[PDB]
């Protein structure tokens, strides 16, 4: 239980500096102000850009191997099993 | 309970890397931008947000499964060898299947 | 300087906020103080504020959400949230800013119109809700409801972002 | 039926005022309209309230109705000598709609023991409340605004015989502070060249446990040179118009005593046309323009109504 | 009596006591609140015994919409939307969809549960009014097919929204089963329309739905998935012999968009519990044994009590050798404690 802890301690280290690399190139974005002129215009144009942003990146993840043994996912379970036996309770 | 703790701030970190790593894509990534009409941007949108449910439902559709085949492997290795968390853990078994008996009976006689 | 945007630094470790915008001091207290009843898994931090531009403070964290809480019986509260949406970024409004009319349920003695605020929310494309803060059970009603909008703000739940909010929270009329 | 259908949809829709209006014409009185009796009903105390349109209403069973409404209202009070006696008079010509139907006036004119004191006063009418006549069918006539002056016990005994015959409910009318603006804004859009009253505005302060009123009057030569700097599209009071003029009164009030009263309640206008209030009360004091006002009580009549 | 002024003087009556007398135009009194809910109370008898909603209380609810919040009875407000009429889908959307659906995403979970009992109510009395408008008007020498027609895609974009409310919902709450109840109780009375209603369509669901039911950790959620694929497969092969006789016609004609998908249903359930081949096209050292009928973690309640009756004097367990005989005698345990969707099932598919 101790070493899957600091697996997942290490595996959430790696992406703590991956978003801070994106933090870094975000930055550099600076300000952008709305009139009321063209406000209609200057939020549906960047929505289109904005949901083809994720249309890459949804399509780009695999199905992902969480790498787990032993110990964890039966503890979780009889955490499951005790939600599972309120939620029987309350739909009886 | 600190395996909860490690799995829902994974989760949490990956929806901020994720909802990050969009920002920068969005900030990047362009479109030629032209004139047109309100019905087509809309046309557009209803579109992209059909196409990006049916990937999201895929997405989690495939890591339910996988979850749910960890899962079963994780309860079989359990309940292959007898162990000192059987005596609660039969009679939960027996309370849900109790539960589940009656909740049959009911759904029956509703139904009728 | 005196600009806002939603992603700057760090939001921290299962901590979120909220920008409590609005003119009545007494009016946002009482909400303030029902949000912390009900409780959650996360740590909530209220801000309060009187009007936009803010002041360059240097101790603020990452914002997951501004409301605005105008009132119907209340022009300053409307003239104030017109100077508050100019110094605003474009990416506030994809699904994190929330409206808040109060005086709904007084139809007697209101001081601004219903389809005013449509129409601010409508070239603005934000959601727009109604609620009457004066009663505290309707009051703890909608401090429940700041809390399911902050659940996905900060990014709590898997699938759902914060564009998935704003896809959710759209309003148009009937093309027949 | 299918008329009653689309009128529910523009007040389900948030779109219910259109942004730029007309000026009130100038109403002249013709010779079929009587000058004796509008005399009579300027200067008067007025209590609005809003109807259903009526049940099996006739021209000719007035004297019926005038001796059933007698033997009722001596009979509540003596459940709870009386010389008074109902009068049904019929007013013609104040009509500018020729679908619209005939208004009509309720007294009670007490008998002479020694004409009477009159001690109440109700009337119907529809002024240009035409949005309402085809949703009804022709068995219907459409009187939605009532106007009454008197006790409010006496207007609860006569309210009491509407429901009991002619199938209907009173209903108390509430005008809007925002509304208060529009209808502050038309009466400094008339034009004038005689004898003229101080306009008068109130506000209230609704973040006090008490109460705090501030009377706040404008000269109305000095409100007509401010209105025309504003007014630059002549023939239209548009949405902009209104706002950037109760700006500049505000921002007159912001320089001296720096108290925004646009967070405030305005309850009382009252100008050389008429003087208004919040819960229904009115007090018309001129006849030139006498249905320009009422056929706006009548655009505020039908919408509590749908 | 279907008179004209009867009706408007009814409407012209009661639309002016909900105005006037609600909750929130008053000075919150609690016990002109309890004659309130009282009066509700009278209003929710007279429309099931009238079987159609009121002119005056779909107008109420118009208004009311955008200015109620979730709570101050509920119960009362909820069974008034449910008793609503039918009309066109392009009406209903900007006055009570929006509106329900920025209350749905956002209040607590016995509110999106209230939600599903009230549009599976709405879904009776509009199904109803449906069944019997074809038999009531001989009146019209049009054919009325494109009346039906009309009414095809306005309660196929009904189950379809709703279907988008229940797999949504689902990612809010993260794969709950007290939601996941309601939601094929939902879909109990979509797949009674051909046998006890008559109308010739047969819609589907999209499959966030299925595979959170096939795989959830539940027997009665298993038995009602079983119930509804086999109410589809006799809905739809029925809907065959109607394709069968109206193809001389042309006129009552299925696309085949429906036929395909309801292949990709039937292959892949078959395969986590009969074929056991679980990797199909949705989902893509015993994975391929990792979910049959004996290795569902639902059904394993049922495995480790079968192996305790058949000998209480255990040393190993073995929950994989249940093959043949004693499969047989493994199946007539689970007929017996109420899975009778599963037994119908099996004998006919």
């Amino acid at each position: 239980v101790t070493n899957t802890e600091e697996e997942l301690i290490r595996e959430c280290e790696e992406m703590w500096k991956d978003m801070e690399e994106c933090q870094n190139k975000l930055s550099l974005i600076g300000t952008e102000t709305l009139t009321d002129s063209n406000a209609q215009l200057s939020l549906l144009i960047m929505q289109v850009k904005c949901l083809t942003a994720e249309l890459s990146q949804w399509q780009k993840k695999t199905p992902e191997t969480i790498p787990l043994t032993e110990d964890v996912l039966i503890t979780l379970g009889k955490e499951e099993f005790q939600k599972l036996r309120q939620d029987l309770e309350m739909v009886l | 309970d600190r395996m909860t703790l490690l799995l829902r701030l994974r989760a949490q970190t990956k929806q901020q890397l994720l909802e990050y790593k969009s920002m920068v894509d969005a900030s990047e990534e362009k479109t030629p931008e032209q004139i047109m009409q309100e019905k087509q941007i809309e046309a557009k949108i209803e579109d992209l947000e059909n196409e990006i449910e049916e990937v999201k439902v895929a997405f989690e559709i495939k890591k339910l499964a996988l979850d749910r085949m960890r899962l079963s492997t994780a309860l079989k290795k359990n309940l292959e060898k007898i162990s000192r968390q059987s005596s609660v853990l039969m009679d939960n078994m027996k309370h849900l299947l109790e539960l589940n008996k009656l909740i049959m009976k009911s759904q029956q006689e509703s139904w009728d | 300087m005196s600009v806002l945007r939603p992603l700057d630094k760090l939001p921290g470790l299962n901590t979120a906020t909220i920008l409590l915008v609005g003119t009545e001091d007494a009016l946002l207290q009482q909400l303030a103080d029902s949000m912390l009843k009900e409780d959650c898994a996360s740590e909530l931090k209220v801000h309060l504020a009187k009007s936009l531009p803010l002041p360059s403070s240097v101790n603020r964290p990452r914002i997951d959400l501004i409301v605005f809480v105008v009132n119907l019986h209340s022009k300053y509260s409307l003239q104030n949230t017109e100077e508050s949406l100019r110094h605003v970024d474009a990416s506030f409004f994809l699904g994190k800013v929330c409206f808040l009319a109060t005086g709904a349920g007084r139809e007697s003695h209101c001081s601004i119109h219903r389809h005013t605020v449509v129409k601010l929310a409508h070239t603005y494309q934000s959601p727009l809700l109604y609620c009457d803060l004066e009663v505290e059970g309707f009051r703890a009603t909608m401090a429940q409801r700041l809390v399911r909008v902050l659940q996905i703000c900060a990014g709590h739940v898997p699938g759902v972002s914060a564009l998935n909010l704003l896809s959710l929270l759209r309003s148009s009329e009937g093309p027949s | 039926l299918q008329k009653r259908l689309e009128s529910v949809r523009k007040q389900s829709s948030f779109i219910l005022t259109p942004p730029r209006r007309k000026i009130p014409q100038c109403s002249q009185l013709q010779e079929d309209v009587d000058p004796q009796k509008v005399a009579f009903l300027l200067h008067k105390q007025w209590t609005l309230y809003s109807l259903t349109p009526l049940y099996k209403f006739s021209y000719s069973n007035l004297k019926e109705y005038s001796r059933l409404l007698n033997a009722f209202i001596v009979a509540e009070k003596q459940k709870g000598d009386f010389n008074i006696k109902v009068i049904f008079s019929t007013l013609l010509g104040m009509k500018g709609t020729q679908r619209d139907p005939e208004a009509f006036l309720v007294q009670i004119v007490s008998k002479s023991q020694l004409e009477g004191k009159v001690l109440w006063t109700g009337w119907f009418c529809c002024v240009f409340g035409d949005s309402l006549l085809e949703t009804v069918s022709e068995d219907f006539t459409c009187l939605p605004l009532f106007l009454a002056n008197g006790a409010e016990s006496n207007t609860a005994i006569i309210g009491t015989w509407f429901q009991k015959t002619f199938d209907c409910y009173f209903s108390p009318l509430a005008i809007n502070a925002f509304n208060l603006s529009w209808m502050a804004a038309m009466w400094t859009a008339c034009k004038m060249d005689h004898y003229v009253a101080t306009t008068e505005f109130l506000w209230s302060v609704p973040c006090s446990p008490q109460s705090l009123d501030i009377s706040f009057a404008i000269h109305p030569e000095d409100a007509k040179a401010l209105w025309d700097s504003v007014h630059k599209t002549p023939g239209e009071v548009t949405q902009e118009e209104v706002d950037l003029f109760m700006d500049c009164l505000y921002s007159h009030f912001h320089r001296h005593f720096k108290i925004h009263l646009s967070a405030t309640r305005l309850v009382r206008v009252s100008t050389s046309v008429a003087s208004a209030h919040t819960d229904g009360k009115i007090k018309i004091l001129c006849h030139k323009y006498l249905i320009g006002v009422l056929a706006y009580l009548t655009e505020l009549a039908i919408f509590q109504i749908e | 009596v279907r008179d004209e002024p009867v009706l408007l003087r009814f409407y012209y009556w009661l639309s002016q006591t909900l105005q006037e007398e609600c909750i929130w135009y008053k000075v919150n009194n609690y016990e002109h609140g309890k004659e309130f809910t009282n009066f509700l109370d009278t209003i929710i008898r007279a429309e099931c015994f009238l079987q159609e909603g009121f002119y005056s209380c779909e107008a109420f609810l118009y208004k009311s919409l955008p200015l109620w919040d979730g709570l101050c009875c509920r119960s009362q407000f909820l069974q008034l939307v449910s008793w609503i009429p039918f009309s066109s889908f392009s009406e209903v959307k900007p006055l009570l969809f929006d509106h329900l659906a920025q209350l749905f995403f956002t209040s607590t979970i016995y509110f999106k549960c209230s939600v599903l009992q009230s549009l599976k109510e709405l879904l009776q009395n509009w199904l109803l009014w449906l069944s019997m408008d074809i038999h009531m008007k001989p009146v019209t020498n049009s054919p009325l097919e494109t009346t039906l027609g009309g009414s095809m895609n306005s309660v196929s974009k009904l189950i379809h929204y709703v279907g988008w409310l229940s797999t949504t919902a689902m990612r809010l709450e993260s794969n709950n089963t007290f939601l996941l109840h309601f939601i094929l109780d939902f879909y109990e009375k979509v797949c009674d329309i051909y046998i006890n209603y008559n109308l010739p369509l047969v819609v589907l669901f999209p499959p966030g739905i299925f595979y959170s039911a096939l795989l959830s950790l539940d027997t009665s959620i298993l038995n009602q998935l079983c119930f509804i694929m086999h109410r589809y497969r006799k809905n739809l092969t029925a809907a065959k012999k109607n394709e069968l006789v109206q193809k001389t016609k042309s006129e009552f004609n299925f696309s085949s968009k429906t036929y395909q998908e309801f292949n990709h249903y039937l292959t892949s359930m078959v395969g986590c519990l009969w074929t056991s081949k679980p990797f199909g096209k949705g989902i893509y050292a015993e994975y391929k044994n990792s979910l049959n009928v004996v290795h569902h973690p639902s059904f394993l309640s049922y495995a480790v009590s079968f192996l305790l009756q058949e000998s209480p004097e255990e040393r190993t367990v073995n929950v994989s050798s249940i093959r043949g005989k004693k499969w047989s005698w493994y199946l007539d345990y689970l007929f017996s404690q109420g899975l009778q969707g599963l037994k119908l099932f099996i004998r006919s598919s």
